[PDB]
C-alpha cells in the first residue's frame, strides 16, 4: 500500500 | 480506563470503499471498520475472521471457506459468501478502475477479467451457498490467507451497493460494515468517528467504544494535541511526529522506534522526458547521500536503501548493502555523460525542464530540499518542486501526469513478491513508472510456479536485480514507525509490514 509517511 | 481513542490520520481518506483503497490513511480506516475471510492475529499471522473454517485442495489451488455461524453487517443483515463473491468481482471490474485489481490476479480468471480478455463470470470465486465460499488459485499460494486479511478481499454490502454505486462516499445508512468497528461519521477533510459496532461476532474481545480519527496534517500540531492530552497517540503509522522532536523523544526514552517491511523511493514516470532516458534515471538515483538523509534529515533511524525489497524479507538480508553504492557520485557522473551524449546534449544545464513531486508534508518537503540539493551540486541538474494534497496526488502519479514523485511503500503481506509484482504490468495500478520488462515478468510468473523456497528466492533476486538495472524508481531508505503513545494503551496490533488494528486494544 502506498503512505502517506 | 476509558473506552474513547484519539489519533491523527493527517487527511482525507482516497477511498473508504475497500475496493479502491490503495493507501496507509484509507486502510487505517477499513481495517478497523471491516473484517476480511481472514484476519491478522498478535502474532502478525492470518487466523479465522468471517470464514469460521478454512480447507484448502490437495493440490493447494482451491480454497473452501466456511462463513461463520451469524456473522453480520452493521444493519444487522447477515453476511453471505455473495458479499465476498461481488466485492472481489467488483474490483476485478476494469470499469469500477481498482488501483489493485492485480491484488486479486492470483485468483483463476482474474487476470483476463479485468484486461478485457475474459467474463467476470469465470472468474474462480463462487458464493455454493451462503455460508460457502469456493476459491481456485491460479498457483499454490502458501499467503493467500494473508491475502485474504487484505482490505481489496474486503466483502461488501451487495444489496446496498447494488441500489447505491455510491454507498462508499459518506457515511449513513448506505453505509454498512463488518468489522470491529462501524464509521457513525465522516465530516469530509474534518474527521471520521468510528463506534464499537454491536453486530460483530467477536464484540466480546473489543474494549474501545469509539475511535475520533482527526484529520491535522501538521506533525508539530499533532504532537501538541498529544501533549495536552487530547490524542492518545502522536506519530506512525496514522500521524506523523515532527523530525525536530525526535531527539527529545530519544532522550527522554518515551520514543518508539520500529523498523517496518517498507521502502521510501522516488518514482520515475519513465513515459516522460528527460526520465525516459536510462541512464538520467541512474545518475539521479547514484548521486543520493541517503545517510545524510537518514541521519541528518529524518532521524528516524531509516536504513539507506538501494533495493527494494526489505532486508527484513527473509532471504533477502543483503539488501541492507544493496545492488549500488550510496553516495556513488564517480559513477552517477558517467550515467549522466552517457544519457547526456544520448541526447545530443554536453551540459546538464540544457536537459529539459523537471519537476520533483511529493504529497504536502514538511518531512517529505525537507527530504525533497536534500535531494535537490544533491542534484545541483552532484550533478548539476536543476529541479523545481511541488506538492499536493495525498488523494489527488495518488491519481497524479497512477495517471503518469508527473516527472519524479515520492512514494512510499509499505508491505500488504509478508512475501518478497509484494515489493516486486506491483511492477510486473505497464498499467499495473500501482506501477505508475509505465515500466514494464518482459524478462522481469517471466521470473516473477515463474517465482509462482516454483515449489522450492530457495530457488523461488533466486528467481526473485533475478528479478529485483533486472529492477534495479533499469532503476524505474530511485530507492532511498526503508522504514521504520516511529511514534509516542499513552502508555496506558495495551493490546494494539502493528504487525512488521506497519499498519495497525485496534480491534482488541484498550486503556488499562
Amino acid at each position: 500500500s502506498r503512505n502517506v509517511t | 480506563g476509558k473506552t474513547t481513542l484519539n489519533i491523527n490520520i493527517k487527511t482525507e481518506p482516497f477511498s473508504l470503499h475497500p475496493g479502491l483503497a490503495n493507501d496507509s490513511v484509507s486502510g487505517g480506516v477499513i481495517r478497523q471498520t471491516f473484517e476480511g475471510l481472514t484476519r491478522i492475529n498478535a502474532d502478525g499471522e492470518p487466523e479465522e475472521g468471517m470464514a469460521s473454517k478454512i480447507e484448502t485442495s490437495k493440490d493447494g489451488k482451491t480454497y473452501t471457506f466456511t462463513i461463520r455461524d451469524g456473522v453480520k453487517w452493521s444493519n444487522g443483515d447477515p453476511v453471505t459468501a455473495q458479499d465476498f463473491e461481488y466485492a472481489w468481482k467488483w474490483a476485478l471490474d476494469p470499469n469500477n478502475e481498482s488501483q489493485y485489481a492485480y491484488q486479486l490476479y492470483y485468483i483463476k480468471g482474474a487476470e483476463a477479467a479485468n484486461t478485457g480478455k475474459g467474463s467476470l463470470d469465470d472468474v474462480a470465486v463462487k458464493a455454493v451457498n451462503d455460508k460457502t465460499l469456493k476459491v481456485e488459485l491460479n498457483n499454490p499460494t502458501p499467503y493467500f490467507t494473508e491475502l485474504t486479511a487484505f482490505y481489496t478481499y474486503m466483502p461488501i454490502n451487495k444489496k446496498i451497493a447494488e441500489k447505491n454505486k455510491k454507498w462508499n462516499t459518506n457515511a449513513g445508512d448506505d453505509y454498512v460494515s463488518n468489522g470491529p468497528f462501524k464509521m457513525t461519521a465522516w465530516k469530509h477533510s474534518g474527521s471520521i468517528t468510528l463506534e464499537k459496532n454491536d453486530q460483530y461476532w467477536d464484540k466480546d474481545k473489543v474494549k474501545l467504544k469509539k475511535i475520533d480519527m482527526v484529520m491535522i496534517n501538521n506533525n508539530n500540531t499533532e504532537l501538541k494535541k498529544f501533549q495536552a492530552g487530547e490524542l492518545d497517540w502522536a506519530g506512525m503509522p496514522l500521524g506523523q511526529l515532527p523530525t525536530e522532536s525526535l531527539p527529545t523523544l530519544k532522550k527522554d526514552g518515551s520514543l518508539h522506534v520500529e523498523p517496518i517491511a517498507g521502502v521510501y523511493w522516488y518514482k520515475f514516470n519513465t513515459e516522460a522526458k528527460p526520465l525516459d532516458n536510462v541512464n538520467i534515471r541512474k545518475a539521479l538515483t547514484y548521486s543520493l547521500d541517503r545517510q545524510s538523509i537518514v541521519k541528518n534529515v529524518t532521524q528516524g533511524e531509516q536504513i539507506p536503501a538501494m533495493a527494494a525489497v526489505p532486508p527484513t524479507m527473509k532471504g533477502f538480508e543483503d539488501n541492507k548493502e544493496g545492488y549500488f553504492k550510496d553516495n556513488d557520485v564517480k559513477t552517477a557522473k558517467e550515467y549522466l555523460e552517457k544519457g547526456l551524449k544520448e541526447m545530443g546534449l554536453s551540459k546538464a544545464s540544457d536537459l529539459p525542464k523537471i519537476k520533483l513531486s511529493y504529497n504536502t508534508d514538511d518531512a517529505h518537503a525537507k527530504i525533497a530540499q536534500a535531494v535537490q540539493e544533491m542534484w545541483k551540486k552532484n550533478l548539476g541538474v536543476d529541479v523545481e518542486l511541488d506538492n499536493s494534497e495525498w488523494n489527488v496526488y495518488i491519481d497524479k502519479l497512477h495517471s503518469q501526469d508527473y516527472q519524479i514523485g515520492r512514494m512510499g511503500w509499505l508491505g500488504d503481506f509478508n512475501d518478497p513478491i509484494n515489493f516486486l509484482e506491483l511492477f510486473r504490468d505497464k498499467n499495473g495500478g500501482n506501477n505508475d513508472t509505465g515500466w514494464e520488462n518482459p524478462e522481469f515478468k517471466k521470473l516473477l510468473n515463474q517465482s509462482q510456479t516454483e515449489t522450492d523456497k530457495t530457488k523461488r528466492a533466486e528467481l526473485l533476486k533475478k528479478a529485483e536485480g533486472i529492477f534495479i538495472d533499469e532503476m524505474p524508481v530511485a530507492p532511498i531508505y526503508f522504514y521504520t514507525d516511529t511514534w509516542v503513545q499513552d502508555e496506558n494503551l495495551k493490546g494494539v496490533i502493528m504487525p512488521g509490514t506497519g499498519e495497525v488494528y485496534f480491534r482488541n486494544a484498550y486503556f488499562k
